């Protein structure tokens, strides 16, 4: 055997380092739209003026 | 007897609250902190962890410990063992031990509870869940206080936590990979640690079994990596190929790699030092020479006088190669002047450049800068004050003389005059105008830069490598607002 | 060990064809005697230090037959045997003189860089006071300077030693490129300059360079042609890379927006 | 890491060990006239002075008796 | 054993392999201790690799995919390690040879993605050996299936008859077809 511990555990550890960069596309996604709500919010600032 | 023994127990619980008080807040904070997501939250501890070994790298605690105050040796986590939950009789513990020791009197030693460190990583080390990170945050932080003095027939100790390290956690690993937050610290971990001992290895052996084995411990640091710890792994090999190694078929154009992102905000310093070492024994004149000085500008984090003394040695020492060698001068401290003293003299006399002279000032009083091993750069030294003062003299008027300037430079012949000043126009580093029609040798000299000269193909790439730098400056400027942002 | 050896290694043979044979007899010989250095129980030190003996005296067979890839082949494995764990192995008297031939080959292939980062070895402190020790670095000191009339000076300065002959070899590879830099001829240069710093009257330079340079022959003078004769760009093709550059400039700094 | 300054500063320990306060006072008989001065004019004024320390320290002397001389 | 040995390269760049086939069984020690050395003997390597001079392919072949996965890219590495022909290795914990079954697998069942959404028409060769190779460390994990990665490694795959022989020595049937489907009906 020594295959689902070794071989599919580096292929999940693998699947956590592409976690990590979901963890990049994440809070990429997080900070891009609190800044959307940053520029959202100022311009229906204006809208509502 | 009065004196020390009125004044005798003042003195030893001086540092036991700031060290009680940093592993219960690093331990129980790191801990406490990545406990409920470690794969999320990451690197928030690593500045910590290397601010605290810088901060404890100056610790004066052990002068006075060893007579029946080793009592810390004895000592350890005792953290919520032996079970994971029901953990208030334990809580109840964590003021018990601690309050039993301090009654009457303790029993105490030095040299004879070391082996046994073992007893508790068999069964569970902290809590027998969280076993990688508070193992090795366990293990790793009071192994060097008592591997410390490394003199004194420790080093065979320090082989017992070779050992010891090595069979719990790093003959391979403790699991093949920990991929979190406890595996990329334990990259720089474990590296901090060959650097530790790394003074035993070049003590009195050699490399042939760790180093060698940190190829394949380097190869199977995965690919994926960062490559900071992987990086940081490669700078004790260089180091070790940076006394005497000396073959350069491989790692010279071959070790070079895609690069990534390895700063560490010191590995730029000493690993671009590292690699201007190396790359300084061939002669480099552009690259290591702006590089090498951007280098001694950085790292001004904790030291910039105490270390950058000898990449400043050896900057200087590749600087007067060139003939123009700027000295100290915007930078004040007592360390790269004394430094510089026994060098003062010579790396002055350079610019003068008397050949006779000179030459038996350097082996007059020369003892360490002569004594630094194999004398290469300055036996390429003697025969270059001639051509630095050949260069000088392309920085002086076009006209050749035959007594004048010939006997003034030391060589009064006209075959060698004409000749050696060929080799200096073969450089192709200056600019001549080689004429012959009554017997002088002429030269146009023109070093007028390129104003009103091509200008548009001279600052070309000035201005296309300054928007690029400047540019992913503006990238830099850009992502760390989003590294803000990330949070909230 | 399986023979004697010593009958036919000392006997310099002029005949290299007996030595082919000899030569191969001992690569068939060591084919299966552990070519790599062996720490095992520390008694084969004695053949493979007369397998190093017999591979030198190989090696001087080998650059005294000129043979290029055979030379780097015996200093190759011979390098095997030089850098070693154990200090134990005493130094050969004819090491430094083989390292000092492993010296002209790395400067005779152009190969100076090598020479100048292999400086560090050599100063081990072993003998120090032989005219051979400091030879190969004097001399490669003064191609740093590139005098060579010193060198032609000294050139009966050397003692009975039969490298003199390889010495000549280097100032046959080396006349090429002292010859090409000092007939670079930026502006011009009169023959009467080459009469002297040239070598002697015998017409090889001027009827081997005139094949090789492809030159004009003036009235006993060397002319210089497509010297700073280049015409400068028309700033179309750089303007267009400019645009270019611009169009790098609005993504860049307008990429993520 | 920072731990490789340790031997480093090793060596410094035994270039004080050297010489016990020898170039602190020795050099500092030209450096209580060089305290508080600007140490980038230094290089300038310490590279013609140490040039000129040989001979021709002055020679302004000297041009009144060259005048005529040459 | 050697770190800076240079006589292995003469000896891989001279004629008569007699002498070349120890060269190169030792050259398999010091290889995970040096592989940049071999970068100047690569070429020759792939000299004596494309002619059928030699007779061991799988000797050139494992050298140069072992330094190439070193050096640059795992395809090309990849191309000798499956272009090695019969290869005898068994089971190991080694770096390299989970590393090259790895990207066997992962290489190989990109390749059942790029052949998958076509049936038929310009069909793209597949080596015989890539499926003993992968059906063997396959059916060693298909020794008892573990339960979890049967029907898993069968659909990425994406073969007729890869999942009909997991289904046959298998407890509880519901269970299987059950997870079966809740595993497909969730990609």
């Amino acid at each position: 055997l020594e295959e689902g511990k070794a071989g599919s555990g580096l292929r999940q550890y693998y699947l956590s380092k592409i976690e990590e960069l979901q963890l990049i596309v994440n809070d990429k996604s997080q900070n891009l739209r609190r800044l959307q709500a940053q520029r959202n919010e100022l311009n229906a600032k204006v809208r509502l003026l | 007897p009065p004196g020390g023994g009125e004044q005798e127990p003042p003195p030893p619980p001086a540092p036991q609250d700031v060290e009680m008080k940093e592993e219960a807040a690093t331990g129980g904070g790191s801990t406490g902190e990545a406990d409920g997501k470690t794969a999320a939250a990451a690197a928030e501890h690593s500045q910590r962890e290397l601010d605290t070994v810088t901060l404890e790298d100056i610790k004066e605690h052990v002068k006075q410990l060893e007579k029946a105050v080793s009592g810390k040796e004895p000592r350890f986590v005792l953290r919520a063992l032996r079970m994971l939950p029901s953990t208030s009789r334990r809580l109840n513990h964590y003021v018990l031990y601690k309050a039993v020791q301090g009654f009457f009197t303790s029993n105490n030693a030095t040299r004879d509870f070391l082996l046994p460190f073992l007893e508790e990583p068999m069964d569970t080390e902290a809590d027998l869940q969280f076993r990688p990170r508070t193992g090795k945050a366990a293990s790793t932080p009071l192994l060097p206080e008592v591997e410390a003095y490394l003199q004194l027939l420790v080093v065979i100790f320090m082989m017992n936590s070779k050992r010891y390290k090595e069979a719990q956690k790093i003959s391979d690993d403790l699991m093949q990979k920990i991929s979190t937050q406890n595996r990329r610290a334990l990259d720089l971990v474990a590296a901090k640690c060959y650097y530790y001992h790394a003074r035993v290895y070049e003590f009195l052996d050699k490399l042939d079994v760790v180093r060698s084995f940190l190829h394949a411990r380097l190869r199977t640091a995965t690919l994926r990596h960062d490559a900071d710890g992987q990086a940081t792994l490669l700078n004790l090999l260089l180091r070790n190929y940076l006394h005497y190694s000396l073959y350069d078929q491989a790692e010279k154009l071959v070790s070079k790699s895609v690069f990534p992102e390895q700063a560490n905000n010191n590995e730029w310093a000493r690993y671009l030092y590292y690699t201007g070492r190396i790359k300084a024994i061939q002669l480099e004149y552009s690259e290591a020479r702006r590089t090498m000085t951007n280098a001694l500008r950085k790292a001004p984090q904790h030291t910039a006088v105490g270390f950058k003394q000898t990449v400043h040695k050896l900057l200087i020492v590749v600087e007067l190669l060139l003939g123009e060698i700027p000295d100290r001068l915007q930078f004040r401290q007592p360390s790269l002047k004394r430094s510089l003293m026994p060098y003062f003299l010579l790396t002055q006399a350079v610019r003068t450049g008397n050949l006779a002279k000179f030459n038996q000032v350097l082996d007059q009083f020369g003892e360490k800068f002569q004594a630094d091993g194999t004398y290469t750069l300055i036996i390429r030294l003697r025969h270059n004050v001639i051509k630095t003062g050949v260069r000088m003299i392309s920085l002086s008027y076009s006209r050749i003389s035959l007594a004048d300037i010939a006997q003034k430079l030391q060589l009064d012949s006209p075959e060698d005059a004409e000749f050696i000043v060929a080799k200096a126009i073969r450089d192709g580093v200056i600019e001549a105008s080689i004429n012959h029609e009554k017997g002088y040798v002429q030269s146009k000299e023109m070093i007028d830069i390129y104003s009103t000269r091509e200008p548009q193909l001279a600052f070309h790439q000035r201005i296309s490598f300054c928007l690029d730098i400047h540019n992913m400056s503006v990238k830099a400027m850009r992502f760390p607002p989003k590294s803000y942002n990330k949070d909230l | 060990m399986y023979e004697q050896l010593k009958g036919e290694w000392n006997r310099k043979s002029p005949n290299l064809s007996k030595c082919g044979e000899e030569l191969g007899r001992l690569k068939l010989v060591l084919l299966e005697l552990n070519f790599l250095p062996t720490t095992g129980t520390k008694l084969t030190k004695q053949q493979l230090i007369l397998a190093r003996d017999i591979l030198e005296i190989g090696a001087q067979w080998s650059i005294l037959r000129k043979d290029i890839p055979s030379f780097e082949r015996y200093m190759a494995q011979l390098k095997c045997y030089y850098f070693d764990y154990k200090e134990q192995l005493p130094e050969s008297a004819y090491m430094h003189q083989l390292l000092g031939l492993n010296l002209l080959f790395l400067l005779s292939q152009n190969r100076v860089a090598e020479f100048h980062t292999e400086l560090e070895r050599l100063p081990a402190k072993d003998i120090q006071t032989n005219v051979y020790i400091k030879h190969p670095v004097s001399l490669e000191q003064y191609l740093m300077e590139g005098s060579y009339n010193k060198v032609f000076l000294a050139k009966g300065n050397i003692p009975a030693e039969s490298y003199t002959f390889f010495i000549d070899i280097l100032l046959d590879t080396i006349r090429d490129e002292i010859a090409g830099c000092i007939e670079k001829a930026y502006e011009k240069i009169l023959f009467t300059e080459a009469t002297r710093i040239l070598f002697f009257n015998t017409p090889k330079k001027m009827t081997d360079y005139a094949k090789k340079r492809g030159w004009v022959l003036g009235p006993n003078n060397y002319y210089s042609f497509a010297s700073q004769q280049q015409k400068p760009e028309d700033t179309t093709i750089p303007s267009t890379e400019l645009a270019k550059q611009v169009i790098e400039y609005a993504r860049q700094l307008e990429m993520i927006v | 890491m920072s731990e490789k300054k340790q031997p480093v500063d090793l060596g410094l320990l035994e270039e004080d060990d050297e010489f016990e306060e020898f170039p602190a006072e020795d050099w500092a008989g030209l450096d209580e006239d060089e305290d508080a001065h600007v140490w980038e004019d230094n290089w300038d004024d310490d590279n013609v002075e140490d040039d000129f320390s040989n001979q021709l320290r002055a020679e302004l002397e000297k041009h009144g008796y060259k005048m005529e001389t040459s | 054993m050697i770190t800076s040995a240079a006589g292995i390269i003469s000896l891989l760049d001279e004629d008569e392999p007699q002498l070349k086939e120890f060269a190169l069984h030792k050259l398999n020690a010091v290889v995970n201790d040096f592989w940049a050395e071999i970068s100047e003997s690569v070429d020759k390597i792939e000299v004596l690799y494309e002619d059928e001079g030699f007779r061991s392919r799988q000797f050139a072949a494992l050298v140069a995919s072992k330094v190439f996965y070193h050096l640059g890219a795992f395809e090309e590495s990849l191309n000798y390690a499956l272009g090695a022909g019969d290869l005898f290795n068994v089971n190991d914990n080694s770096e390299y040879v989970e590393t090259i079954i790895a990207k066997c697998i992962d290489h190989y069942t990109k390749q059942c993605v790029e052949n998958a959404d076509l049936p038929e028409g310009e069909k793209k060769p597949i080596d015989q050996r890539l499926e003993g190779i992968v059906n063997k460390m396959f059916q060693r994990c298909l020794d008892d299936h573990k339960y979890k990665q049967a029907i898993g490694i069968a659909l990425e795959t994406r073969r007729l008859d890869v999942f009909e022989k997991t289904i046959l020595e298998s407890n509880d049937v519901p269970g299987m077809l059950a997870y079966s489907l809740k595993l497909c009906m969730s990609l």
